[PDB]
DNA sequence: AAGCGACTCTGGTGGGACTCGAACCCACAACCTTT
DNA sequence: AAAGGTTGTGGGTTCGAGTCCCACCAGAGTCGCTT
């Protein structure tokens, strides 16, 4: 790319906020391919020349002055064991020069983030004519207004600097989705991690990232890797890394790059098999290292534990071998909608079917299906029965001549006065205490259960394990998250049916969480929680 | 604004548009009809050839009897009978109130007038196609082709002198091998002539040109004789159904000359003739949403074929993908047929300029759609709406303007089913809409030149014709078996006191309230409806519905001294200029 | 050989207006849309190995102005207006309320500002060497565009504002004696006022010769304007003139130019289609061009009146092989039909065949192309079929076979909604979208742009080796089948090397060493961009060469100018001196036509320096290298392919794929450089813009 | 007074966007788990 | 005796569901001016 272009470029690469005149020239200096032009003051005024005398670059005063950048190098590169870790290698977070503050519902159409949108003031007049001859010398301008002058470049090549040659300008993005990619833009090759832009950058749910960044994955401005940080721990984080198409770089990984050399070692060894020993010892690697590339090649499916004697690798010696529904529903022309969706769900019967599943079979949009679901349940023609499967609570809808005989129905009622019951049977180092479906009611009750029986349970973990175990002999296949438990355990918190009581206790140098759970008859002064306490403390000691 | 209360009971505001739609309607027809048009396509005796009783059978609708049914007519002693007629037989008119009730023997899914030149006090006729089986449903996406029976009935003269002891008489039918029809349109005029004119043997003086919108997805185009001059030609003895196999005067279907590749249009689900002289274009809408015209009078070799038995197979000369989906209704501009307004199954009204075919003058996103009418006077379209994505209480009826004067949609009847069909009278400015809740209402627009808001409580402007109720006694004859039909009329003689009337608080409390039956045939239900075009029988309405029962309907109330003032003018210009 | 490419292009916004996809001469595709023009721009990129289409992606922005045409004063179109509106008569009150020409925007009405149509102008009409795009609105708003730098269009004119104040000016007359002052309040002189200035449809002429381009726009009522534009058009300034002529054609469709050569007499006409069928060719009776002439009389090629809508008009130069002369075959498509007329001037004046070839579909024809090196006509339908559609000479005239191109065997069911193809004939371009699923209508509908080879690879290298036009910018359609290949498989194809090394050696005009120069990049960039180290740096090595013998031809062209005329004692904007030692420097310089050249231009030359400064220290250039020049203190400026002057202005101009740079054209430059600095890029052959 | 045509004032629903709740996944330390 | 597959953990990812809340709608009410 031409020397002028790339300026004007790593211009249009900051946001909406642009750059002070240091800023520019550290820019520069930090480009990647090299900047052709080594800077100078005569060549920084001749750069600035070209600035001033662009139509599409326009001059503000920001009310005050804003920080320098810091060295933005994000990653490693180096390592003492065979090879380089390019994880993460964590500068100090100083306050962010770009803190991002959306320019919402714009009235021309200009987007991103400036914290002084509505207060800089334009000096595009002052630093040249109207016929964009230049007025100031860069030297004149930066004395004159030092960090004050902002550069900004204007929308239309702000944009193209986002998406490239290739991408489409006619594209409008919502502004939260924009404000993502310009932030991933000032980033140039080190994008950013999407654990980074919720968490510090936009300050937001996960869920909200992930759904804004939807969009650009969807219309493809951006590229998805997963990537690490390397934290003071010493372990190391997985998270997300977001990469501007034109700022893609296939990241490698420590693990990655040895277990190829591992994959070329036992795929070029023609019976495929070595012992792990050998193996670390061809690489020099040490077995805490080695232990997680053995688990990723099995779990790669790559390879297979195997285990031979010493005179049949010529004493049992361990080894790896490498190796490698509903019908559509034809429409007739006369029956109305509502009455060719109800005979649809009359022949499912029993078992019901979903809104996306009806939506599927009537070939009908997702806002019309929803339609004929609510309008069929408002004629009480039609009875909705949640769901739980995957992830999602889906509704099932079953006709009234069915509903009351469904499984779903009867299942339903059973946990309801399950819990009917199980409610009204209840009674008339340091302790904190904390602030439907057919298979939430059963993880309800069988809780409810469990602290009805055992008056306390020691951990989280056992509540879990029993429901796993519980709904794996009911054959579910999803996996009780932790989060789940601990949401629910709160749930019945403010309905009063239990306690959580919450502690570090502290033994022989170590510490261990608690997390008792007991039933409401109890107070932490209690000898049970206190006697609970004392023998985690006990099996916890050395 | 004219204040004071008409004589039937409506204030003369709310009767002064019916009254001003008499003229314009007239000043229309005679600039933009004519007498005589389509000298050529004339009926032959040669090609009408008589079916035997052995022949018919497999074309006649399959219901011998009508359901059990008993009218109740307001402010009338209580009838208390059951009535059950045969297939193609009528009850005779009520002597009072003119009702008469015939039935067809299927479930009626087409049915047009018969379009008659004003003051000519002829016979009147309907057309009218009822689907072989009460039961059987046929699908969209495929071509069925099946056999089917046109039949054409007739309901008399329609004078008051005449309606005392009517009856409707099956005056013959024709035997298609087309599937069913799911739209009847005649030639607006020039199609018919006094049954009295001289001509050779071999030519039938002619009712009519009927075009027949065909599940094969073509349209037929049939000359219809008058029947004295087929039952002259006709053996004495003769069975009495007359049932006839015919030659088409064209078939018009989506193609090229020499084009094997048979066309993705699928069934052809509505028509519209040009509504100004000479009617010389027709407009057919298909399944897969294209627009499809036809140049009836074409010479050209690239349009016109004529096939070995000299009928004719006509290509079209213009096609356009109007909608995205399976484009339900036409209805073409009367004032200027430059422009055209579709609805289809994407539920979207887009209003044309045949002109400039690529974008529409307006498109209007909607619920999904069923029937339009096109009142001349009014510069928008009347909508009625299958309710399946209508927020509830406020599925209807609306008029909507194409969109220079602005106004908002005018909510004209509220309606708890599905409205099947709608017929806009042009001499009266009224409209007319059947529900699958198996009431027949109508309804008076106001003037739509003036903005509607002003019009601060519509239900003034409506009342109930009948309602149909299954009274007890998924499947026809499991229906049949455990109830009958209760049709309640309503006095359409005045609507004085009219929202305090029995007939007025059982719709209003039909409306926003009343729940749709779904555990049933729907038996009940109304699938078309028809004003008379002619000014002779103006005030008349067809209807017919789920049940094979047809009824007619004199809104007398609507009737009015202008229309008689025109019908005695027009009478005496026609008996000057024929004789 | 047809086969898919593998980008498919996205589309934002519905496909708008009549036959809506066209493929120019400069490799820019456009799409009329309801928000904009898309403007697809096909790169042979020679800096990366992707092997997909390089589609660089431009738009026309949609006006935010609604365009009234102008039929009268201000108020007297208003109380006009407020009459026929509240007219008791339904028809004059529907018809206006209903018409769009008389309501381009309402209280209720959609806006119409998308694009009913788009044409392409010739190369060399914009400022830069590029083509001008006119576009349409479907509120005929008529203009024209240019990319003067690459990344936005700007409006260079509104044609239908100068239209409308040149009739007002007129009175709506066109000639003054033969019509009255008809009022206003009368709707028929209402609606005649609004259809004579309502543009159908629209074309370019070619070039006439200072060069000049005529644009003909077609009105609703028979009307045509021909407007002719000086060369390089820049706006107002540029238009010559415009000329109205009454073809009298009720409802004309379409139009397009029939420009015709024989025994090196020129002919033009204008050929207009109705909507009601007949096709007429119009002489061009007016025009102001000395070297053009017009036919005589007007030509009937189908005057049927049968109401199959001439939807398109296209027409092709042939060369027919048994009357031994040339001939014009003209295509127009009609419903679902295509009639084609062949027009051969003889010793019998026109000689004229036609016929209407008959079976393509079953549904009216929605786009038509001809290929304009064979005749090849291609047209297609909304159920998704296209037709190749070959011309066959006959002893006499032509017949036409044809043959379905499955579309369902790339794309799947499908519906297109227009087609384009490529300059020399190499790929077809198709709106695709959704078709129907098995009977089914498709949910959710996606316009989308995609692209099928039309040609094989060794038909596109044979047909660039044997190339009469030799320019690779007029090819890159071609060359980029060529370029998938060599990516595809990370060598060249022997034969191909092997006949361009014969064509060297027999011919070596500079257009072979230019191909071979694209041949070795796409190499490089093929192989992954040591035996591969030492492959890349044997190929770089042959780039290096080339491109240096490219060089050496054209600082040869240029002192070979140098010579001729007056010479530029103060070495005013060449480094003549300079560039005689680097034609010196080198025992490779074998060409005595170069050392004698210089021989004599040294003899001529100043004793006195002339130097070049570096504009940042007044000091001088050396001129050691092509590329580059710099001085002491390390300053680094490019210097012009075209000049070898150093670039040092702020804005200078850079080729279409940045391979080459050249300078900006001073009022201080002679004539003779002012036209040297419009070559084409020497490496390229891209505009250098 | 009785009436009219703007001008409000009041309960109800859907359109697209978006909160929501869930399982799923990393990579580590814990150690149970094995010859 | 003498040690490694097997597992739980804090946090991020992500998937489709139902929910939000504003604009719009249909009806009834207000009332300056007219009749
Ligand atoms: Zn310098
Ligand atoms: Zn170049």
């Amino acid at each position: 790319m031409d020397a002028l272009e790339s300026l004007l470029d790593e211009v249009a690469l900051e946001g909406l906020d642009g750059l002070c005149l240091p800023a520019l020239w550290s820019r520069l200096e930090t480009r990647v391919p090299p900047f052709p032009l080594p800077l100078e003051p005569c060549t920084q005024e001749f750069l600035w020349r070209a600035l001033a005398t662009h139509p599409g670059i326009s001059f503000y005063e920001e009310p005050r002055e804003r920080p320098d950048l810091q060295l933005q190098d994000r990653y490693e590169e180096i390592d003492l064991e065979t090879g380089i870790l390019e994880s993460r290698r964590d500068p100090v977070a100083l306050e962010d020069v770009y803190p991002i503050h959306m320019i919402l519902e714009n009235k021309d159409g200009i987007q991103g983030s400036c914290r002084y949108f509505k207060e800089r003031k334009n000096i595009t007049n002052d630093i040249r004519t109207k016929s964009l001859q230049p007025r100031c010398t860069m030297v004149e301008a930066f004395d004159r207004w030092g960090k004050k002058l902002i550069i900004v470049a204007s929308q239309a090549m702000r944009y193209r600097a986002l998406i490239g040659q290739e991408g489409d300008p006619d594209l409008k993005l919502p502004d939260f989705s924009y404000c993502i990619l310009e932030r991933l833009g000032r980033s140039r090759w080190q994008g950013e991690l999407q654990r980074d832009l919720h968490t510090t950058a936009f300050k937001v749910d996960a869920g909200k990232l992930h759904y804004h960044r939807k969009i650009l994955n969807k219309n493809g401005l951006i590229t998805m890797q997963s990537h690490v940080i390397r934290l003071p721990t010493g372990a190391q984080q997985h998270s997300i890394l977001l990469l501007l198409n034109r700022f893609h770089v296939d990241r490698r990984s420590k693990y990655d790059i040895l277990m190829e050399k591992l994959s070329v070692m036992l795929s070029t060894r023609t019976n495929h098999i070595e012992t792990l020993g050998k193996l670390r010892e061809e690489l020099g690697l040490c077995e805490r290292t080695f232990k997680r590339l053995y688990q990723y090649m099995l779990n790669a499916g790559l390879a297979k534990v195997v285990s031979l004697r010493l005179q049949e690798i010529h004493v049992m010696v361990r080894c790896l071998k490498l190796l490698k529904t509903v019908p559509p529903v034809d429409i007739v022309f006369e029956r109305d909608m509502l009455t060719q969706t109800y005979d649809l769900i009359e022949r499912r019967g029993t078992k019901g079917i979903s809104q996306a599943e009806i939506r599927v079979a009537m070939n009908v949009g997702k806002l019309e299906a929803r339609m004929l679901c609510r309008l069929l349940q408002r004629f009480k023609v039609v009875k909705g029965f949640m769901e739980d499967e995957g992830r999602q609570r889906t509704t099932k809808y079953i006709s009234c001549v069915f509903a009351e005989e469904s499984d779903l129905s009867r299942q339903y009622q059973r946990e309801k006065a399950r819990s009917e019951l199980l409610t009204t049977v209840s009674l008339a180092a340091v302790i904190e205490e904390v602030r439907e479906t057919y298979r939430l009611l059963k993880r309800r009750n069988l809780i409810i259960e469990a602290v009805t029986n055992l008056r306390l349970i020691e951990s989280l973990f056992t509540i879990q394990k029993m429901i796993m175990d519980q709904e794996k002999q009911e054959g579910v296949s999803t996996k009780c998250c932790k989060k789940s438990i601990v949401r629910l355990v709160r749930n019945l918190s403010e309905e009063g049916l239990l306690r959580l009581y919450r502690t570090t206790v502290i033994q022989d140098g170590i510490k261990k969480k608690v997390d008792l759970v007991v039933h409401p008859s109890m107070d932490q002064n209690d000898p049970l929680v206190r006697s609970a306490i004392e023998q985690v403390r006990f099996r916890i000691s050395n | 604004h004219c204040r004071g209360m008409a004589p039937n009971g409506l204030p003369n505001h709310i009767m002064a548009p019916v009254w001003k739609c008499l003229h314009l309607t007239k000043d229309f027809r005679e600039q933009k009809h004519s007498y005589w048009e389509f000298a050529e396509w004339i009926p032959l005796a040669w090609k009408w050839h008589l079916l035997s009783e052995l022949e018919a059978a497999p074309y006649l609708p399959q219901e011998e009897k009508s359901p059990l049914f008993s009218v109740q007519r307001e402010g009338l002693p209580e009838d208390g009978t059951l009535y059950r007629i045969n297939r193609f037989s009528s009850i005779t008119a009520h002597p009072e109130r003119w009702d008469v009730s015939f039935f067809t023997g299927g479930p009626l899914w087409a049915l047009d007038w018969c379009p008659v030149p004003e003051g000519a006090g002829a016979s009147q006729y309907v057309a009218l196609f009822s689907s072989p089986d009460m039961n059987e449903t046929h699908p969209l996406s495929q071509l069925h082709s099946g056999p089917g029976l046109l039949q054409l009935w007739g309901l008399g003269t329609l004078q008051q002198e005449s309606c005392p002891g009517n009856r409707a008489h099956f005056v013959y039918g024709i035997a298609c091998d087309n599937g069913c029809i799911w739209d009847l349109k005649f030639c607006p005029s020039g199609a018919w002539e006094l049954p009295g004119t001289p001509r050779k043997a071999p030519l039938l003086p002619r009712l009519g040109l009927l075009a027949l919108a065909c599940s094969d997805g073509k349209v037929l185009l049939f000359s219809l004789p008058h029947p004295e001059a087929l039952l002259a030609q006709q053996p004495p003895d003769a069975v009495k159904p007359a049932i006839y196999k015919v030659q088409c005067v064209a078939t018009l279907q989506v193609g090229s000359m020499q084009a094997t590749d048979p066309s993705e249009c699928g069934q052809c689900l509505s028509l519209a003739w040009m509504p100004t002289r000479p009617h010389q274009h027709l407009a057919a809408g298909y399944y897969n949403g294209m627009v499809v015209f036809w140049n009836l009078p074409t010479n050209s070799p690239l349009q016109r074929i004529r096939l070995s038995d000299g009928s004719l197979k006509l290509y079209p000369f213009q096609c356009f993908l109007a909608h995205d989906q399976a484009v339900r209704t036409l209805q073409w501009c009367k004032a200027n047929s430059h422009f055209l307004v579709s609805a289809g199954s994407d539920r979207k009204i887009k209003f044309w300029d045949l002109r400039r075919p690529y974008e529409p003058i307006n498109s209007i996103k909607r619920f999904l759609s069923t029937e339009l009418a096109w009142l001349l006077p009014y510069n928008g379209v009347t909508v009625a709406q299958d309710n399946c994505y209508a927020s509830y209480g406020l599925c209807g009826i609306h008029y909507i303007d194409a969109g220079y004067l602005g106004f908002k949609a005018y909510f004209t009847a509220p309606r708890k089913g599905t409205v099947w069909s709608l017929s806009g009278s042009d001499w009266l400015g009224t409209i007319a809409a059947g529900d699958i809740s198996g009431e027949l209402i109508a309804a008076i627009l106001p003037d739509m030149a003036l903005n509607p808001i002003n019009v601060k409580r519509p239900v003034e402007r409506r009342f109930p014709i009948y309602k149909a109720d299954l009274i007890p006694y998924r499947t026809y004859t499991e229906t049949v078996n455990h109830h009958y039909l209760l049709f309640q009329d309503t006095d359409l003689g005045s609507f004085h006191d009219l929202l305090r009337r029995e007939p007025m608080l059982r719709m209003q409390e039909g409306e926003g309230h009343s729940q749709l039956c779904l555990d049933r045939l729907q038996l009940e239900a109304i699938h078309k409806v028809r004003f008379s075009p002619n000014l002779d029988s103006y005030g008349w309405l067809v209807s017919g519905g789920q049940s094979g029962l047809v009824r007619i309907h004199f809104v007398r109330g609507l009737a009015s001294p202008l229309g008689h003032r025109m019908q005695l003018e027009s009478r005496a210009h026609f008996n000057a200029m024929f004789q | 050989m047809v086969t898919r490419r593998e980008p498919a292009v996205k589309l934002q916004y519905a496909v708008s207006g009549l036959e809506p996809l066209a493929w120019s001469e400069d490799h820019r595709v456009s799409v009329s849309t309801a928000r904009s023009i898309a403007v697809l721009e096909l790169i042979c990129d020679v800096h990366n190995p992707g092997q997909d289409l390089v589609i660089h992606r431009t738009s026309v922005p949609a006006p935010l102005n609604s365009c009234l045409l102008k039929v009268g004063s201000k108020t007297e179109v208003a109380e006009c207006k407020e009459k026929f509106a509240a007219s008791k008569d339904p028809t004059v009150s529907q018809t206006f309320m209903l018409d769009r020409v008389f309501n381009p925007e309402g209280k209720a009405l959609p806006p119409m500002r998308g694009f009913k149509y788009t044409s392409w102008s010739p190369m060399g009409c914009d400022a830069n060497g590029r083509c001008l795009l006119a576009a349409l609105t479907m509120d005929n708003r008529l203009t024209i565009q240019a990319n003067l730098n690459r990344l936005q269009w700007v409006q260079l004119v509104d044609l239908t504002e100068i239209y409308g104040e040149r009739l007002y000016e007129t009175s709506y007359r066109l000639s003054k004696n033969e019509a009255p002052e008809g009022n206003l309040g009368d709707f028929a002189e209402f609606q005649r006022r609004h259809s004579m200035q309502t543009p159908v449809r629209m074309e370019w002429s070619g070039i006439c010769t200072v060069g000049s381009v005529l644009l003909a726009v077609l009105f609703e009522n028979g009307n045509i304007a021909v407007w002719q534009f000086q060369l390089p058009f820049v706006g107002k300034e540029s238009i010559s003139s415009c000329n109205t002529i009454e073809s009298g054609i009720t409802s004309p469709s379409v139009l397009f130019w029939w420009e015709y050569e024989h025994n090196n007499r020129k002919m033009s006409g204008l050929i207009v289609g109705s909507a009601f069928g007949p096709i007429k060719i119009l002489p061009v009776n007016l025009k102001a061009v000395k070297g053009y002439f017009t036919l005589r009389q007007p030509v009937i090629l189908w005057k049927e009146m049968d109401q199959l809508p001439v939807h398109s008009i296209k027409c092709v130069p042939l060369y027919h092989p048994y009357q031994k002369c040339s001939c014009s075959l003209v295509v127009a498509a009609r419903g679902s039909y295509v009639f084609w007329c062949l027009l051969l001037i003889s010793k019998a004046g026109l000689n004229v065949h036609n016929s209407h070839v008959t079976g393509l579909h079953s549904l009216p024809i929605v786009s038509m192309t001809a290929d304009k090196q064979n005749g090849t006509v291609y047209t297609c339908s909304s159920d998704g079929k296209v037709r190749q559609l070959i011309p066959i000479f006959t002893d006499v005239a032509l017949k036409f076979e044809h043959q379905l191109i499955k579309l369902s065997d790339v794309f799947g069911s499908v519906r297109t909604h227009g087609i384009a193809v490529s300059p020399c004939g190499a790929y077809l371009a198709i709106i695709t979208t959704e078709g129907m699923i098995n009977g089914l209508h498709p949910v959710n509908k996606n316009y989308q742009v995609q692209f099928v080879t039309l040609k094989t690879f060794e038909e596109a290298a044979a047909q660039l080796l044997e190339s009469s036009v030799q320019n690779l910018f007029k090819q890159v359609d071609l060359i980029d089948l060529v370029r998938w290949k060599i990516l595809k498989d990370k060598h060249i194809p022997q034969f191909l090397q092997e006949a361009l090394e014969k064509k060297i050696e027999s011919s070596g005009v500079t257009y072979f060493w230019r191909f071979k120069l694209f041949l070795l990049r796409i190499l490089y960039q093929s192989m992954q961009k040591e035996p591969m180290e030492e492959k890349l740096l044997e190929i770089q090595g042959k780039i290096e060469a080339v491109e240096m013998h490219l060089t050496r031809e054209h600082m040869k062209r240029v002192l070979g100018e140098v010579y001729l005329h007056t010479w530029i004692t103060e070495n005013t904007s060449i480094p003549t001196r300079g560039l005689c030692n680097f034609l010196m420097s080198d025992e490779e310089y074998d060409d005595r036509t170069a050392r004698v050249l210089i021989g004599h231009i040294s003899k001529k030359m100043n004793k006195q320096t002339f130097p070049e400064h570096c504009s940042l220290c007044k000091e001088i250039l050396p001129f050691t290298d092509r590329k580059q020049a710099v001085c002491s203190n390390g300053h680094i400026w490019l210097r012009c392919f075209l000049t070898y002057q150093s670039c040092q202005s702020l804005i200078y101009r850079r080729c279409l794929l940045h391979d080459s740079i050249a300078r900006h054209p001073a009022p201080e430059d002679p004539d003779w450089i002012k036209r040297l600095l419009q070559s084409p890029c020497p490496f390229c052959d891209s505009p250098v813009f």
